[PDB]
Order: C-alpha cells, then structure tokens, then sequence
DNA sequence: GCCGGGCGCC
DNA sequence: GGCGCCCGGC
C-alpha cells in the first residue's frame, strides 16, 4: 500500500465528519500538487459511488467534487437523444419502473466492464420505453479501468459510464450515479462534449446537444423512479430528489432556449393533460414539482424576461396545492418559497389568487395524519413577510371583510394541537412570523384568545421543541402587547387570569393516583381522532414525572413573564391566587407558586417592585414545614396498610388477646379535610418501636418461639415502608425550601444569618434528581455568590465556594478516594480502575452534576476576573500542588490518615472541572499550574499519577498551542528512560487519556505521539504494553492524513524540526517502497540484483531506527548475500563511529549467525565468497574443541553456531554481547517452549534478524514465538497474545461460533495482521526472478504390493475398529492412537520390511506366507516404491548404458535412514551398479556435508545424490541438480516444498521436474495438494404469539440494522446548501 | 401494595381489507424488508411512534414497540395510511391489543428455589434453560418471568390494569422470599 | 575408524 | 506414540 490508497480508504471508514472532511481536502491538495494524477485518483474514488452506505457514497461524491475543482477546465478552442422528442406519455405507459432492484444477476456482473457497459447501453433504449412496448429482459441475452482516460473532454468516459449507471436497477447505484453526474457537471459542464479541431461555433452545438442528451435522461429518471422512504411523516424520494439536484446542476450551463424545452416537459409532467387518469399521477407529479423547484431556483434570470413561464409555474403550484395527495401539496408549497420575492412583482390577479388558495387550503381541515400543512404554512409565513402581500390583504378586505388578515389569522389556531408534531411547530413559527410585522396589521388578532391558546399550549405539550417554540412565541406576543400599552395587556388577559393561573399551579400526583386537571379550563381553538389527553389527566405513569415538572416550570416562566408587565394595582387577582397556593396542602402547588414568584421577581425590572412577596417566601424557609402533604397521601396509606398487616399477623399467628391492641384509624392524614384523629407516620413509629415490643411482652410462651420468625419480617417491611414515607416527605420539604430560597435570591435579599438560604439551596444541589430543578438551584447559588462578593460579605461566599468545591469531587468513579489507593505503586490505575454500591454511585453522580453546573455558571458569570474576585478557589486549586510538588513530596503526603493527599487529588479534580470553562484570560494561570502537574505525573504514588494524567489530558485538550509544547518538550523525551518506571507509566497514561479526550483534535500532533508510543509497545512493564498497543491501534489510523495538516500555529520552532525528522520515519515504516537507498560502504565482492538492493535498503532502514524484523524472502532469492552485506556494513559503520567518538554503545563487538547444523559450512563458504575481509569463527565441533574455542569468541567479526550447540553451550554463548544476532532458518523456533527456543531467547543482542523460507505452516498465530524472540513482548506475553488474538480466532473458525464471535474473530485477526505486517519482508520467487526456468510438480503412481494389501487389511480388521472408535474420543491419548496408526500406516505404505520386525502381530503368519511365496521379506516385489524408482531413474538416463551428455542429475529424498539405506542398497546397487551416487545424511559429520554437497555440485561425474529430508532439507544450496524424486513424504507441506526449492533457485539453468512417488491407495491420497499450490499468504417474548423463552427471534434475526438518521436527508437535499455550491 | 411496574412493549393487531402484493411493498418503500426464505412478512418500520409492523400477505398486521395504547393505535393507523399510499385498497378495519408486557425491578434479590418448591400448581423452574422462574397465574392469566436479580417482567395481559393487578398480587408472595 | 546411548521432539 | 542425533566410549 501507499499513502494514497490509505487516504482514499479513510473516506469509507472514519471517526467523524471532521476526519472525512480532512481526507477529502487532502485528496484535493494531492491532486493540486500533482495534476497528472487526476484519473489515478478518480479511478480510486469513483468505485465508492456504488457503496452500500449513504455516508460513504456522499463522501465519495464530495471527494470527486473537490478533486474535480482543482482540475483544469476544458476548452479546445482557447446517437444522442433529442430533448424535443421526449413524449412523456410513452415513457410512463411503457418503460421499466426503477425500484430497489431484485437480486444480483451474476452472469451479467461477470462481463468485462467495457462489454458490460455496451450491453447495458443496448438495454437502455428498451428500458426507457422508446420501443413502443414494455421491454422484457429476455430479448437481450447476456452472453484500463472504465473510469480511466486532449482530443475530447477528459471525463467523457466517466460520464458515459455514469449516464448508463443512472438507470441501474439497484437504488444505491442510481444514487451514486446521480451524485457523480451532479458534481462533474456542476464543475466542468461548460466543456461537456466539446472536441478538438472543430470551431467554437460548432463546439457550442456539440455542447448543447450533449447537455440536452443528459437532461433527457434526468427527466426520464424523474418520471420513471418510484422508490420512496415513508419513515418520517412526509415521504422522501431520495433518487428523484438527487436527480432534481442534478437537473439543477445541468441547468446552470444549458442554453437559454433549451431551458424552455425542459420547462415545457416539466410543465407537461405536472399538469398531465394527456396521461392516463390513474394512481400513476402521484410519482410523475412529484417529479415534475421537484424539477420545477430547481428550474425556478437556479434560473431566476429566465422568469423575469416573459410572463408565460412565471404564469405556468404558478399554475402548477396552484394546481398542486389543491391536489388530493399530501406529498404533492407539500412539494408544491415548497416549490414557491425560493421564488416569492421574484413572484410578488407579477400581475395582481395571480398574487390575489395565490393568496386566496393558500389561505383556503387551511380553511378545511386536512387528513388527521397529513403533515403537508406545515409546508403550506411555511409558504404562508414567507408570503406574509412581503408588503405587497399585505397590501393584497387590504384590497381583499376592502371588498369582503371575511378575508381580512386579522379575521383570517384565526384559521391557524386549530392546527396548534395537531396530531403531527411538525404541524404544531410550523404553526407556532408561522404565528411568530405574523407577530413581527407592522403593528397596524397585527393589532386585530393579538388578543386574549390567542394568549390563552398559547398558554395552554405551554402546559399540555410534551415535545421539547414545541415547548420551547411555544414559550418564545408567548414571549413575543406578551411583549408586543405590552409595548402598545400595559393596560391593554391587562385588559386582554383579565378574563383568563384565573383559569390559566389555576392551570399553572396545578398539582402533579403519583403514578397510579393522578390528579386530573379540570377540562373546563381548556378553551377550544375554534372559539368554543387522536386526542392528546394523557397530559390533561395528569397521568404520571404514561407521561414521566419529569415531563410534568417541566410543564409546570414552563407555565411558571410564562406566568411570571406576563405578571411583570401588568401595573401592580391590577395584579391583585394574580397575587391572591399565588398567595393562596404558597400554603396549599399539595407539595407541588407550593413548588409551582414559589417558581411563579421567582420568575416574576426575576424578569421584573427591579426587586423593590416584587418585594411585597418577601414575607410569604421567607416564612417557608423559616417556619416548621407541615408534617403531611396531600400529594404524598399514597405513601402514608401504604404505611397504614403495612402496619395493619403487622397487627393482623400478631392477631392471627401471634394469637395475642384481641382488644388489647390499637385499632388503626381508617382515614389517613392528608386526605381531604381529614380530622386530627387521622393516622400518621408518627403513629406508625409508635407502633413499630413501642407497641411491637409491648406485644412481645404480652405474647405467651409457646407462641413467641413460632410467632417471632414472621413478626420480625413483618416489622422490617413496616419499618422500611415508614422510612420510605419519611424520605419522600423530606424530599418534598427540600424541594419547596430550595424553590423559596431561589425566589428570595432573585429579590436580592441577603439575610444577616444566611445559613437557611445557603442550606436550602445546597440541599437542592446535593439531592435533586430532576435535572431542571437542580439546574435552577445551581444558577441560584452561582448568583448568590456574586451577590455576597459584591456586597463585601465575603464569609458566606467563601463558605459556599468551599462547599461547592467539596461537592465537585464526590463522584468516586472520576475522582479517586486517596485513603484506599494511597499505597498503590507501579500499577497503571487506568487499567485496574450490595445495592448500596449502585445507590451511592447514583447519588454521587447527582451531586457532582449539580456542583459542576454551579461552578460552570460561576465561571461564565465572573468572566476574566474570577480568580481575583474569589480568592479561595485560587487557594483550593493552587496551594496543595505548590506544597506537594515545588520540592520533593512531603512525607505526610503518603499517609492515608492525613487529608493532604486528598487535598492534592481534589486540587487536580478542581483544575480538571474548571479549566474547560475558565475564561481565556485565566489560561496563563493554568499554564502556570502545568509545571507542577507534570512533576506530579512523575510521582511515585499511582493515584497522583492517574489524576495528573487526566488533568493534563483536559488542560491540553483546551490549551492546545501551549499545553502540547510543554508536553512534548518535558514529558515525552523522558518516556525512553529505563532507570525509573514511574516516568514511563505516567507518560503512557497521559497519552492514553489524551487520545481519549481530544479525539480528532490531535491530528497535528500524532507524529509527536506515534513514535514514542511505538517505542513503548516492547516495554518490560505489562500494563505499559497493554496501553501502548491500545493507543497505537487507534493512533496509526490518523497517520495517513497527517502529512497535509498545516503546522500548529503557536508551536515552537525546534518542535517542528523534530516533527519533520520522524514524519519521514513513520511514512517509510508504513509503506516500505518509499525507503531511501542505502549505499553499502564496504567492497562486497558481488553485485546485488535490484530487489536485493531494495531489501538491503529495508534492512538498513531497520538497523537505523533500532527495529527488528523478519527477512521472509522466498526460498532461494539469495537472503545470504543481503544478510552478509548488511552485517558487514553495520560492522564498518560502528567501527568508524567508535573511532570517531569513543561512545560505548557503538564499540566493536562480535556478531552471531545461528543456523541448523548442516549450514555451518555453507555460511562460512558464503562469507569467504562475498566478504573475505571479515574474520569468521566456526563455533562447531566436539565439546573439547568448543572448550578450546571458549574464550576466543570476542576476537572475531562473525561467529557461526549450530542450534544444538547454542542450546548445550548457552552457558558461554550467553556471556557475550552479540551486536547482530541472525537466526538463519528461524522457523525452527516456532515452538514457544522447545529447548533451543528457550536458549536463543536468552541471548543479549543489539539487532536481531530471522531468515526463513516460510514463516508459518497453517495459521498466522504461529508467528508469536518469532516476534517474542525479535522484540520481547511486542505481541505480548503468551497468555495475553492467546486470549487477545488466538482464542477468538480459533473459536471463530467453527460453525459453533455465533455471528458476533465470527466477526470478532475477523476483527482480531485483522488487528494482528495490521500489527505485524510492517516488519515482514516477503517477495515471491516468480515476481523478481525471470532468468530462472520453470519447475513442474508431477505425480508418479505405482500399484500396492500383495503384502501391503494383506497387512493393511489385517491392521484394519484387528485394530482398525478400536482406532476408529477411539476417534470418537478427544483426549491426548485418543488422537495419539490416531496419530500412531497413521504413522504406522505410512511406514507400511513405503515397504513392509520397515515394520515387520520380530514379535509383530503379523510376524509368524507373515513368515509362513513368505514361505508359501518361496521368497524372503526383502524381495523388492513386496516393496513397490523401489520398483517405481528404477523407472524414473532409467527413463531419465540415470544408470542407462553402464553421447555422455547425461541429460538429468537427480536428488532423491527420504524422511528416515532406514528407507534411505533400503533405497541405496536395493535400487542403487542390486539392480543398477551403473549408477554413481553420493551420500548425505546423519552418518556424515556436519563438517563433511558441505564438502559432499560441493563435490556433487561441481563434479558432473556423479549422477544422483541421496538426502535425508531432516538433514539436507533446509537451505543447503544444491543447484546442480535438475530433478528431484520424493520416495517418502512428510506431513508438513512446507518441508516438502522447501526440499524442492533448494534445488530450483538462482544459478539453476534447466527446467526442473519434481516427481512424488505415490502408491495408489492409502494415506498418499491425503497429501497430494498441500504442498502443490498453498503458500499461506431481559424482556424477550415472541411477538407473533406469546410464549416464554424464544430460542430464535426469526423475523428480526438480521437485527434490521438500525433505523437511519433523518439528518442524511435534511442536510443533503437542502436547497440553500445546493445553491451555495454554485460558486 | 408495592411499587408500580412500567410497560416496555405493546403488541397490537390490525386486519387490512385487501390482499397485498407483498413483494412490491418491499420494492417500493425503503423502510421495509422482505426475505420470504427467512420470514413470511414484510417488516416495516416508522420513526416517530417508533415501531415495527409485520405485514402479512393475508392483510393481517402486527404492530410492535409502542408503549401506550393510543400510541399503538396511532402507529397502526400510520402504517395503514402508508399501505394505502402504495396503491393497495387498504382500510383500518379492525384493531385489538394482544399483549401488554410489563417490567419492574424489585429491590431485593429473590430466593428463587423457595418459589419453585413451595408453590406447585402455578410455578415452574428451569435453571439452565432460562434463568428465571416461570409463574403462571390463573385469575388474570398473566405469565411472570421472575429472576434471581429481582427483575420481574409480566406478559399476556390484555390491558394495563391486569399488569398492575398481577404485580400487586405477586408482590406479597415473593416478599416472603428474600 | 566404528559403536550404543539418553535426551529431545513430532 | 514413536525415531533422530549430539553425545561418550572402544
Ligand atoms: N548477487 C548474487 N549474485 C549471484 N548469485 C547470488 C547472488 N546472491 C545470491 N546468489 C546465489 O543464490 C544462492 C543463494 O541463495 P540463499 O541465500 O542461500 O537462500 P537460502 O539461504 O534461503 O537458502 C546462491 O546460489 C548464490 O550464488
Ligand atoms: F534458507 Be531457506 F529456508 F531455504
Ligand atoms: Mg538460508
């Protein structure tokens, strides 16, 4: 991959709008800098237009737009459809409707793209319906990139593709084609269809013809397409909306005359003067209306010229507004809005008729569920903004009073309570637009009636948006009425003062005992079938209690507003109505009355006006609250029922004497006018506390012992219910007291003993679950602090500020409690971190929410001087840190029993909670705190480190220019430090929380972050590895689109140079083809091939940045020369540097090359060939010689070592610092525990490098041991790698896995592959070697022998049943029996003589049967493979005629010495003395094997060489051969393939034949293709019918995805967005 | 007695007059999905009263996911209106509630084996098959799924009053068990 | 120059 | 479960 491919991939997958925007911007810049890359970009981005996901499709369209805008415009002078012929009737009568097309027809998808285009182009004329009959697909049998490219318009090929894709059956592809044409035409249309050589006059004709041809297809799609979305209240037709936009796009450039043809065709589609009278009208009319919308929108210049066009578009609009279909009405209403100010100039008659019909479309009620009225009222609001329309209203009034404006406006009132929320919102917005007009127009309808209607629409509305709009409308109405005269407002609202005051103060109740509002108070809109009646009944269970509280507080706001304007002598009715409510028996009535007084005092001009309420308010906080509330009577009745149940339990099972116990009162306190004898919770306390034990005294022995085990539980039930009642009453007391205190604070009274005010407000902040009340209280305390500080009464102010600071730290989930975590050291707290647990967590969340809002409002209120006006907050957030971290930690800071640790933690939490809202003038204070926080980050205690990490995450998140320079200068360079673990742990925690909080804002700084994060994925501490890998996985994704980001504006000069220093490193790491050439300094004695030079550049790249990798080049490409030249160059460079500087880290040290034993000679030979000036020491031989060599190793450049010698002599090999440590044939250390691997991993070395032929056999999970050697812990410790990757992947392979497990496995393996890929270097043989002749891999078949058949049937008939039944077991021993049987079977398959040793099951019968044959066991007639090998030897001329050209020289491979000896004896000596052969297996010492291979390779006298696969199989160059025969085979295909490939490699100059000797039957069948061509590169019920526990949710097993967001339609089809893109 | 349960799902049924050419509903409307080889009906969805409506070829409709009776009626009327818009002769002929599913979180955990073993005639326990006890009432014909965590969800009620009745009738029973 | 052995692995 | 091979011995 390259940067471009990843950047283009970002468009599909991306975090946010911002990342995709950056990707498209950087694609545009990449095109600008390299203009010729235009089509290489478009061929990459265009295929995303067909993508399944809307957002990907839209982003690909935007990417094309931006890319095209940077391309040069086309002007060479610097079969088409004709638009006139379009007969609308035929295209709808005939032709193919375009829908969400059927399943894929794969026979057509298989076509070459150009012939696919040709076939679809043939079918296009049929599908349009020009044939005069409905085209059927059967008539057309089905049976350098298409988007790729000065003689013609460059995008001609792309547009030819998209114009035919525009009719594809799939809806996604039609959307994609429409958007692609939209962008391409929008930018480059003026050059469309031009061609070189022709004159400008003729090129104008060609351009006109081409754009007519395009608009023909766009109209065809407009009328043919019927796909629609009915999710929302108004149906959306996405494809023909997009095609409307594309028609607008072509309309910009198309000649003025052709606009009239387009207009005539759209007008015909809308009027439908000749089409069939059917339901087909709907789609065609809607298409015509969107077309007319874009025609009028983008070509205003045409409408002004002549009257016929404007007359016809308004004719279409007028017809559509009267249409039966609601969607036609909606789009018609929308059609005229863009052109209103253009239309008002038109002849009076058209304007009068339009006003008449748009008003009359509201006179009749539409269908209950028709949402189209909203659009019509938007049209009406826009029309009534222009004075000409109002003058037309005056003209209409002058001849018919019934159509006057002030008497027409009431037609909007019945729609206020409309069933569809969009209609209610549209009505409120339209009425607001009417209010903001000249007072003479509106003074007739602004009256009591509309005020009452809006106020009752402020109470009963549940939807938030309708609520807020209703309250804004109320504000404008009441303010505008007041502006004329306050007496006028008083007179209008006089008659409704009392009913709406009652509705404002109404109680709320409890879920199953609602308190319904009197329906008589609600006035009908008309002046007097889904009803919004749940809210009127006060049904707290169907409408959540928070909604009712919100309605009450909003009604309080409105009533407080209107009370302000009425002159105070006239407020007497309102005053008495609220004062009678402050003492109401309901808690909610008192709360609502307090809020009404609060709002009246608040938005009144001066508190002295509102002061008259002060004593009624103050008495609420001063005096003892009532012991009962009628709202809470349910709780006390439940208490009474439970206590009566306890008494009954005493009477029945305690068997107490009846009549010596209290008869509880029938009526409960708080019931309406209940007398003083009513039951009360105090009596419940008396029962459960005193009477209970009294009855226990009264109960006789023999009853107590059996009665108590029920009476105890009954008592606990009663006492918990009593506590619940008390808690509810206390909550109401707190709420009412808080509301009263807020009302007092609004009136600017400051009592000389403010503790009751402060206590009430704090109790509300600390407790109020309902968000609205808590926010009100928070704003109250925030204002109260300002009042105290301005008055100079600083004492209470500092007390409340300290209490707020205390509250802000209460959420333990965010602010740790120091005394628990104080001892924790060297634990990354970000990883590690009864019902009372959840209850306390919830209460902590509530109180922190309240205090955090209070401090936010404090910051916003005080502005730039908060730290000056409120010193105690400065003390809080500055004194603990300067004490603790100016010098070293005072020893008291570690003590859990000293509060100072919690003071430090609270200081950090206060900084974190204040600084994202702190005014920008106070950021120098936070930056003055940063030096102390970054020192606390290096602190030893885990909790300080964790809090400091979060604090710096937030500080950098809100101070990017200044925080990030401090972080990069004074934190990150310490992260490499090995001496002290706290530094690295702190730094990685900062990066973790920083990546978490900043999200996409880190984009300028990911280069600073990535390299010191990549450096720590191999850290020794486990938690550092976990967090580093987690961060890197989500931080590398942003690297591809970093390079184009402009520099961070404020960043220091040195840091930019540091960025540039390693931007190149990361860019090379991700895409190795960018790696710089490395000029090998030393005089290597052989010239490198091209790919070898590039691989050496890669190895030198790794050596330069201290990474370590796997040179996984395919077998025989010449890895030895690459390795030798890099090793020699490294030795040369470090010797030069040590002479130059004396630095110990570059001092001369020996390198080590570990290889299998047989290659010890090979490596020395290769070194002596290519780099004779390096001394090489062969640390191989008998132990005495190695002991003699024991100390000499330091004094040589390269040490060669066998794996087994490394294992046995690790005690001396481990003692030396080894510089480079090359594992030749590194796949032998795949086992994680095998002894040679446990030995090799102990070696210290500066650079490590594995060489392999094949890295894995079956699965990528085999890589773990290799990377645990190269980079300790890079993929984690074994358990961490297994549970992170291996277990998910393995589990996902089976059909047992659920789809979640399957996709988890796919994600996990992709994560591993992306993590490991940059370090492997893999280049296949055939890609880079062209001189090397091919190889062929034949089979050769020989029939089984008699004895083999006999012994097979015997083994299966005697032991086969037991083995096959053992296959039903899964334990180690069972599959061990299977493996043993298979291994036994193969030995039999080769020859019977291998297995038929004395004492075998078949021995004696075998002896007598051999006597029956009259021959010995060893007769080769019983061993077929020997009988086959002679055939291949002879026909290749080996041993024939014992010219001497000798066309073939062979290798023959065996897995085991017995088979090799059998072959060497029987075939090579008994049958064919003519053959000359050489020996290579374990019988010859490792030092002789190199010599014997050299003898075979140089001397053509010998004909064949015999190999044991274990010995000769790996790496040992034997190029001289040209055929290989495998008489015996391994299970593992990779060893088999490598045994072939060590014959076919560089320097070999003959076509190679590989023969496998195969017996016809048996296990040979299971090994035929392995090596041939595999390179290994709750509430749940059934809805349809009620039953418990469904096992399968049939109709929803897909999950239905999820319902798409409407913002896709709202933001994409916005006409104001479309016109913005013109220029 | 006790603390009232919430509702979570109301399933309502409507009979449309006309036979539906069901595949064309999937072809024309985006908010619809049809896979005859998996399930036999087209699962429409609508956003505002968030619901899914299984529309069968026989004209039957089953609307799910509303949380109020009037909300379910409104949603079903909107679905009938949508099917009328596609061109079929569909009428809102009939409407019945068929299942109101309640749910509540009781504070204390349940000694579930006690309920499984004391009550016989209306209690059943299946520990690994489904972790909750199945309680089958007789008078209100409500099935209660009782979990060890204190979760109770009630089903089979025709109207919410039966849900409240069943909860306040089972609460003084399982109150005897932790 | 030969031998058989115990450790190691599939 | 086998068989391989770096060993110590004659
Ligand atoms: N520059 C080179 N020029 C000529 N031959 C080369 C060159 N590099 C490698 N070779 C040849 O290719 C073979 C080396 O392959 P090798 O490094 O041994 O792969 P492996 O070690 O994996 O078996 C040798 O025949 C060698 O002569
Ligand atoms: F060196 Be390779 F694995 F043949
Ligand atoms: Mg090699």
């Amino acid at each position: 991959a390259t940067r471009l491919d990843r950047l283009v991939t970002i468009l599909e997958t991306g975090s946010t709008r911002l990342i995709r925007d950056t990707a498209v911007n950087q694609l545009a810049d990449w095109q600008k800098q390299h203009p010729e890359e235009l089509f290489n970009l478009l061929s990459r981005v265009v295929p995303y237009l067909r993508h399944k996901d809307w957002e990907t499709r839209t982003t690909a369209a935007k990417a094309i737009g931006k890319i095209i805008e940077n391309a040069p415009l086309y002007d060479p002078n610097a079969n088409f459809f004709r638009l006139e012929s379009l007969d609308v009737a035929t295209i709808v009568k005939y032709g193919r409707p375009l829908l969400r097309g059927g399943p894929v027809d794969y026979n057509l998808a298989a076509l070459d793209p150009q012939k696919r285009l040709a076939h679809l182009k043939k079918t296009l004329n049929g599908r349009l319906g020009l044939l005069g009959r409905v085209f059927e697909d059967e008539e057309m049998p089905v049976e350098e990139i298409e988007a790729d490219d000065g003689a013609e318009w460059p995008f001609e090929r792309l547009c030819e593709f998209l114009k035919v894709d525009l009719f594809d059956p799939q809806w996604e592809t039609r959307h994609g084609a429409a958007m692609g044409l939209r962008e391409v035409i929008r930018v480059h249309g003026a050059g469309a269809g031009r061609r070189r050589g022709k004159t400008r006059k003729e090129n104008n004709d060609l351009n006109r013809q081409w754009l007519d041809d395009l608009a023909y297809r766009l109209l065809c799609v407009l009328m043919l397409d019927k796909f629609t979305d009915y999710s929302s209240d108004t149906s959306v037709a996405p494809i023909r909306e997009t095609v409307g936009q594309t028609l607008g796009a072509v309309l910009r450039h198309i000649s003025v005359e052709s606009v009239h043809a387009i207009y005539r065709l759209l007008y015909c589609m809308v009027t439908q003067e000749d089409l069939p009278s059917e339901q087909n009208m709907w789609a065609v009319c809607h298409g015509g209306m969107v077309g007319l919308r874009y025609v009028v929108a983008v070509r205003k210049d045409l409408l002004l010229q002549d009257g016929d066009m404007i007359d016809g578009v308004v004719r279409c609009v007028m017809q559509g507004l009267g249409d039966i279909d609601d969607d036609v009405r909606s789009v018609s209403a929308a059609t005229l809005i863009p052109m209103a100010k253009e239309f008002v100039m038109m002849r009076r008659s058209a304007l009068d008729s339009l006003i008449n019909i748009v008003w009359e479309s509201l006179s009749n009620l539409g269908d209950d569920l028709s949402a189209s009225t909203g659009k019509i009222m938007d049209l009406l609001a826009t029309l009534c903004s222009f004075p000409e329309v109002l003058e037309a209203m005056k003209v209409s009034a002058s001849q018919d009073e019934e159509r006057s404006f002030t008497l027409l406006v009431p037609r909007l009132y019945p729609f206020l309570r409309h069933t569809i929320t969009s209609v209610r919102l549209a009505v409120l917005k339209a009425l607001m637009t009417f209010a903001n007009l000249g007072g003479e127009t509106s003074q007739g309808w602004l009256n009591g009636r509309i005020l009452r209607l809006i106020f009752q629409n402020i109470i009963v509305e549940r939807d938030q948006d309708t609520l807020n709009m209703s309250l804004e409308l109320w504000t404008t109405l009441v303010r505008r009425l007041a502006a004329r005269d306050p007496a006028i407002l008083a007179d209008e609202f006089e008659a409704h003062a009392e009913p709406m005051m009652q509705l404002a103060l109404h109680p709320i109740g409890v879920p199953r005992h609602p308190i319904p509002m009197n329906p008589a108070l609600f006035q009908k809109p008309s002046g007097g079938h889904d009803v919004d009646g749940h809210m009127i009944q006060g049904e707290v269970d169907l409408v959540g209690v928070d909604v009712l509280i919100r309605s009450r507080i909003s009604a309080a706001k409105a009533m407080g507003l209107i009370m302000s304007f009425i002159p105070t002598p006239r407020l007497a009715s309102y005053d008495t109505a609220v004062l009678q409510a402050l003492s109401s028996p309901y808690a909610s009535t008192q709360l609502a009355a307090a809020m009404v007084i609060d709002e009246y005092a608040k938005n009144c001009s001066t508190p002295e006006v509102a002061s008259r309420f002060i004593e009624p308010l103050q008495k609420i906080i001063d005096l003892e609250r009532p012991s009962h509330y009628r709202d809470l009577v349910t709780y006390v009745q439940r208490v009474r029922s439970a206590s009566q149940q306890l008494i009954n339990l005493f009477r029945d099972h305690g068997k107490v004497s009846q009549g010596k116990l209290p008869t509880l009162a029938v009526v409960v306190q708080g019931e309406p006018e209940a007398g003083p004898g009513a039951f009360s919770i105090a009596n419940a306390e008396k029962v459960v506390n005193e009477d209970f034990e009294r009855l226990k005294r009264l109960m006789a022995p023999g009853q107590r012992l059996i009665a108590l085990p029920q009476l105890n539980e009954a008592r606990e039930q009663t006492v918990e219910v009593i506590e619940e009642a008390k808690a509810a009453k206390e909550a109401r007391d707190a709420r009412i007291k808080a509301a009263a205190a807020c009302a007092l604070v609004a009136m600017k009274v400051l009592p000389k003993k403010p503790s009751p005010l402060i206590k009430a407000i704090m109790d509300s902040i600390k407790t109020e679950e309902n968000q609205e009340l808590q926010s009100r209280s928070a704003a109250t305390i925030a204002r109260l602090v300002q009042l105290f500080t301005e008055s100079g009464r600083r004492g209470p102010a500092e007390k409340v500020v300290a209490n707020l600071v205390k509250f802000s730290c209460v959420e333990v989930a965010e602010t740790p409690e120091f005394p628990i975590h104080a001892h924790k050291t060297n634990v990354i707290l970000s990883m590690q971190k009864a019902v009372k647990y959840a209850r306390e967590a919830k209460a902590a969340r509530i109180t922190r929410r309240g205090a955090k809002e209070a401090l936010e409002i404090l910051s916003k209120n005080f502005g730039a001087e908060l730290l000056e006006r409120v010193p105690t907050l400065r003390t809080f957030m500055e004194e603990p840190l300067v004490r603790a971290f100016s010098g070293d930690l005072p020893p008291e800071a570690r003590d859990p029993e000293n509060a100072f640790g919690q003071e430090i933690v609270d200081a950090m939490s206060v900084i974190r909670t204040m600084t994202p809202t702190l005014h920008p003038a106070l950021h120098p204070f936070v930056m003055q705190q940063v030096p102390l926080v970054i020192k606390a980050l290096r602190s030893d205690l885990s909790v300080f480190r964790y809090m400091a990490a979060k604090c710096m995450a937030t500080i950098c998140s809100v101070i990017t220019v200044d925080g990030m320079t401090a972080l990069v200068e004074k934190v990150l360079p310490s992260i490499n430090n090995p001496l002290d673990l706290s530094f690295r742990q702190g730094a990685i925690e900062v990066i973790y929380h920083l990546i978490a909080v900043m999200g996409d804002a880190i984009l300028p700084y990911v280069i600073f972050l990535i390299v010191p994060v990549l450096g720590r994925m191999s850290d020794s501490d486990n938690q550092i590895r976990l967090i580093a890998t987690t961060s890197f996985a989500t931080l590398v994704k942003l690297v591809p689109l970093e390079a184009g980001i402009p520099d961070p504006p404020g960043l220091s000069e040195e840091l930019l140079k540091g960025r540039d220093r390693e931007r190149t490193f990361i860019a090379q790491l991700l895409d190795p083809k960018k790696i710089e050439p490395f000029k090998i300094p030393v005089a290597i004695k052989a010239e490198l091939r091209s790919y070898q030079q590039e691989g050496v550049n890669w190895l030198a790249f790794l050596n330069k940045y201290h990474l370590h990798g796997i040179l996984c080049d395919d077998m025989g490409l010449g890895k030895t020369l690459q390795t030798i030249c890099i090793v020699a160059s490294d030795h040369h460079q470090r010797a030069e540097e040590f002479a130059r500087t004396g630095a110990p880290e570059v001092r001369k040290l020996p390198s080590l090359i570990i290889c299998p034993p047989t290659l010890s000679g090979h490596w020395q030979q290769e070194i002596k060939t290519y780099a004779p000036f390096l001394t090489v020491t062969a640390y191989v031989g008998s132990p005495a010689e190695r002991r003699a060599m024991k100390d000499s190793l330091d004094k040589t450049d390269i040490v060669i070592t066998s794996y087994d010698v490394c294992r046995n002599d690790i005690d001396v090999i481990e003692k030396y610092n080894w510089n480079y440590c090359v594992l030749d044939e590194g796949h032998l250390i795949k086992n994680p525990k095998a002894k040679i691997t446990l030995a090799v991993k102990r070696l210290t070395s500066n650079h490590r490098l594995i060489l392999t032929g094949t890295p894995i056999q079956n699965n990528v999970l085999e890589l773990w041991s290799l990377f645990d050697f190269l980079m300790p812990g890079f993929l984690g410790a074994e358990k961490v790698f297994l549970d992170r990757f291996a277990k998910p992947i393995a589990n996902s392979r089976y059909s047992k896995a659920s789809s979640k497990e399957q996709e988890a496995g796919a994600l996990a393996i992709e994560a591993l592959h992306k993590q490991v890929l940059p370090f492997l270097l893999r280049r296949l043989k055939e890609e880079v070697l062209n001189d090397l002749p091919p190889k062929i891999l034949q089979n050769y078949y020989c029939d089984l022998s008699d004895l083999q058949r006999k012994l097979f049937e015997d083994f299966t008939k005697r032991e086969g049943k037991k083995i096959t039944e053992t296959a039903g077991r899964d334990d180690k021993e069972a599959k061990q029996h299977i493996f043993q049987a298979l291994q036994y079977m193969r030995k039999l398959c080769n020859s019977p003589a291998l297995v038929m040793k004395p004492g075998h099951k078949a021995y004696e019968d075998t002896q007598k049967y051999l006597a029956k044959h009259g021959t010995t066991l060893e007769d080769p007639i019983h061993a077929p493979k020997l009988g086959a090998l002679r055939d291949l030897l002879v026909d290749c001329g080996i041993g024939v005629e014992g010219t001497p050209i000798k066309p073939h020289r062979a290798l023959i491979f065996c897995q085991m010495k017995e088979m090799l000896d059998m072959v060497q004896n029987t075939v090579l000596k008994q049958m064919l003395p003519s053959v000359s052969y050489l020996r290579l297996d374990g019988s010859v010492e490792a030092n002789k094997r190199q010599d014997i291979v050299n003898k075979f390779n140089s001397d053509p006298s010998y004909d064949v060489l015999l190999l044991t696969t274990s010995v000769g199989g790996l790496g040992l160059n034997l190029t001289g051969a040209d055929t290989v025969i495998f008489v015996e085979h391994d299970w593992n295909p990779q060893k088999d393939l490598q045994a072939m490939d060590r014959a076919h490699r560089i320097g070999q100059k003959k076509v190679v034949n590989v023969y496998r000797i195969i017996t016809r039957g048996t296990l040979e069948e299971k090994i035929l293709s392995l090596q041939r061509f595999k390179i290994d590169v709750d509430m749940v019920d059934i809805e349809t019918g009620d039953v418990r526990r469904p096992g399968k949710k049939a109709a929803w097993l897909e999950g239905l995805g999820e319902l798409w967001d409407n913002a896709q339609y709202e933001e994409s089809f916005d006409l104001d967005g479309f016109l913005k893109t013109m220029q | 007695s006790g603390i009232t349960p919430t509702l979570q799902n109301i399933v309502a049924t409507v009979n449309l007059d006309c036979r539906l050419d069901l595949k064309t509903i999937a072809l024309h409307a985006r908010n619809a999905e049809y896979n005859p080889k998996r399930f036999a009906a087209v699962i429409m969805r609508i956003r505002e009263p968030k619901t899914t409506a299984l529309i069968f070829a026989s004209g039957k409709m089953v609307v799910t996911g509303a949380k109020s009776e009037d909300d379910s009626k409104l949603a079903s009327r909107k679905y009938a209106r949508i099917i009328q818009k596609l061109g079929f002769n569909a009428k809102f002929t009939d409407f019945k509630i068929q299942n109101i599913v309640g749910s509540c979180d009781i504070k204390f955990p349940i000694r579930l084996e006690g309920l499984a073993s004391k009550h016989h005639n209306f209690s059943s326990y299946e520990p690994e098959l489904f972790p909750g006890l199945i309680y089958r009432m007789i008078k209100p014909k409500i099935v209660l799924l009782i979990f060890v965590s204190g979760k109770i969800v009630l089903t089979g009620a025709k109207v919410r009053e039966e849900i409240y009745q069943a909860f306040e009738m089972i609460y003084p029973v399982l109150q005897d068990f932790r």
